[PDB]
């Protein structure tokens, strides 16, 4: 059951950077 | 013989006090910063309600449960743990649409622990976040 | 390294936005029915702010405690127990007074125990009460 | 103990008298 604990900071982890770029 | 629409018109009415009541205990400096991370985490929540309604089905939102709740509350932790600005102003809008999601099923105690909980680690080193909420302008 | 003023802006923010949807759960019928009760509490506050303080402080409304306010709820109950309109819209004018007083302390768990216990109760046999609030006009 | 309990049923008693006329 860890897959879904990954995708989750996965998911994350990209709204973070695009939103770091503007 | 009870009424159903006036008990929750006089829970809504005192609650909708009781805000008012901790709105007054936001100060200057933070009467501010409400409003800034409000305008960031509204737009977050746009472009990103594609992207986080994924967050909220990954972890099972509806299970409105401890048990559950307790696992969102540690997870959204661990995500954090492994924390610059930008996701912490996601994590806000996550919350958001948690609420906004669960928010008809009515206030429930687990949730405050986790809202107390995630805004507390989020406060954790806020320096590189006030940062970047007051380079807007 | 803990922040006071973000912890506290995410934490109002989030409720806030919980509100909001308690809110939207409020049809028409309960829609008008808070409008109207907010303007008879209202009206209920000025005048009997001297009298409604007076019971603030009979009930010791400081101890902010379940073991208190327990007993607040408890006393209120009997107080209804021994019902009509007008002593209704007076219970919830001094339970916003209570909320007024004690607002700045933070949310706490008996006291909704209490708002919606009595809320409850006041529910009862709502007929007598609707009638009140709707010969305004 | 008792006192306190009845004076504010007592103080209740009066303002949904004042407020029943109005
Ligand atoms: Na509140
Ligand atoms: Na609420």
């Amino acid at each position: 059951d860890m897959r879904p604990e990954i995708w989750i900071a996965q998911e994350l982890r990209r709204i973070g950077d695009e939103f770091n770029a503007y | 013989n009870f009424n159903n629409s006036i008990k929750n018109v006089i829970v809504f009415y005192i609650n909708e006090k009781a805000l008012i009541e901790e709105k007054k205990m936001l100060s200057c400096y933070e009467n501010k910063l409400l409003n800034l991370i409000k305008e960031d985490c509204e737009n977050i929540m746009l472009k990103y309600k594609p992207n986080l309604s994924y967050i909220c089905s990954l972890l099972k939102v509806d299970d409105t449960s401890e048990e559950n709740i307790k696992h969102i509350k540690d997870q959204i932790i661990e995500s954090l743990e492994n924390n610059r600005p930008s996701v912490k102003l996601a994590i806000i809008s996550l919350i958001s649409m948690i609420v906004e999601m669960n928010g008809y099923k009515g206030k429930n105690i687990p949730m405050s622990f986790l809202i107390e909980d995630i805004a507390l680690k989020i406060s954790e080193n806020s320096e590189d976040l006030i940062n970047f909420i007051n380079i807007k302008n």
